[PDB]
């Protein structure tokens, strides 16, 4: 953006294209689970057992609790 | 869900549109799905992007920076644009079969084209000239040297 | 607009004779060709023009809440510059209190 | 992943610069024609002078000729846009 290299496609302004690029860049990768499961004993971890068996919680809940919340998206 | 214009799906906007039988002009998240009329070329992403950018609505107003209507005929001139007669005579020289007609009246618009929008939308001056000339019957249009 | 010379009032245009005939409520007429052939005006990209941010861009180097970057000013050789981002096209302008501006602005 | 630090930083940076320039040039002209006005099926420079060069950029030669023979138009359009 600073060097004037961001060229929006036909249909988006530079602001909208930049926001879309930033939103895509700040999504957590799939390998964020690797540090979480390296620290978790799945046969013993109560939180992981509740999340994985479907009793309560999901993967995003565990990621937010342990690794990071990430980008706050509103609308 | 998105809240911006043209894709307003936040809250009950879409369900109220459905249940209230709101007209087309009252819909804030209208969408359409179009299939190419060629089963064997639907595979080409470049062709699909070409068609999608071709059917995207672009108006004259989208490409206007500012416009000024004038009470001047041609065959006097607002002082702020007295320098326009240079490219005006250049247009007269470069378009022999586009001389001003003998029903030219006083009223005339002078519009400044937005070059940034023209570049971003891949809009050419010839596209404007032909989309306004073979569109408007009682008119005489002139452009600068692109 | 045209201000009547006798009473300081605005006068109507009333194109009748092939030109502008400025008529006032006091009966004065000025003719007034050439300068007032512009009847209507409309700029369609207001909110993003140069004069919208002229005062802000002038005051940007002195605003302590503006973003600064570690870039050398070509004029006074300060190691930092004030960084601005105005408009829907995200125009980046680098300004300095010495008066330097990054070309655009 | 643990051996990613063994890559040369300068060579990676130069390759990323060149690839980013190519990607920007072709994403700008994926539908926009340097001649002007879309028409990006197979003719002029609106998409290609042949082959598959709109997104690959790894076949070389053909991506390079297109960029070199339409570089200054893209440069001046970038200058006009960011102003
Ligand atoms: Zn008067
Ligand atoms: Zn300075």
């Amino acid at each position: 953006l600073l060097h004037g290299d961001i060229m929006p496609p036909i249909g988006l302004t530079t602001h909208d294209f930049y926001e879309k690029l930033q939103l895509n860049a700040l999504k957590f990768p799939d390998r964020i689970l690797k540090p979480i499961m390296n620290s978790i004993n799945p046969e013993t971890n109560g939180l992981f057992q509740m999340v994985a068996t479907g009793a309560k919680g999901s993967n995003p809940n565990m990621i937010h609790i342990m690794a990071g919340i990430g980008q706050i998206e509103i609308n | 869900r998105s809240v911006a214009g043209g894709t307003n799906k936040s809250g009950i906007v879409r369900p109220q549109e459905i249940f209230s039988a709101k007209p087309v002009e009252a819909e804030q998240s209208s969408e359409m799905l179009l299939r190419l009329k060629n089963p064997e070329v639907e595979t080409n992403k470049t062709y699909a992007q070409e068609i999608a950018n071709s059917i995207e609505l672009i108006t004259f107003e989208r490409l206007i920076l500012q416009w000024h209507l004038l009470y001047e005929t041609y065959s006097v001139m607002y002082p702020d644009f007295a320098s326009d007669v240079e490219w005006m005579t250049d247009f007269l020289e470069n378009h022999p079969l586009l001389q001003p007609p003998e029903d030219i009246a006083n009223w005339c618009i002078r519009l400044e084209l937005n070059k940034t929008t023209m570049i971003l939308k891949s809009i050419s001056l010839e596209s404007i000239i032909n989309s306004l000339r073979a569109k408007h019957p009682n008119t005489y249009i002139m452009h600068s040297v692109e | 607009m045209k201000i009547c010379k006798a009473c300081s009032s605005c006068m109507v245009r009333t194109y009748v004779d092939g030109n502008i005939i400025f008529r006032c409520s006091c009966g004065e007429s000025v003719q007034g060709d050439s300068q007032n052939l512009l009847v209507s005006s409309k700029v369609y990209h207001t909110g993003e023009m140069e004069d919208k941010y002229k005062i802000f861009i002038k005051n940007a180097p002195f605003d302590p809440t503006n973003c600064q970057i570690k870039k050398d000013c070509p004029n006074c050789h300060l190691d930092y510059l004030t960084q601005i981002c105005i408009g829907s096209q995200k125009i980046i302008i680098l300004v300095c209190r010495c008066g330097y501006m990054s070309n655009r602005g | 992943q643990h051996e990613v630090g063994q890559l040369n930083i300068k060579k990676v940076q130069t390759a990323l610069k060149a690839s980013l320039e190519f990607n920007t040039f072709y994403a700008f002209y994926e539908s926009r024609c340097p001649k002007g006005g879309l028409h990006d099926f197979q003719d002029k420079k609106c998409v290609k002078c042949g082959l598959f060069t709109y997104i690959i950029y790894d076949h070389l030669s053909q991506p390079e000729l297109v960029h070199d023979y339409y570089n200054n138009y893209k440069d001046q359009y970038d200058k006009e846009k960011m102003s």
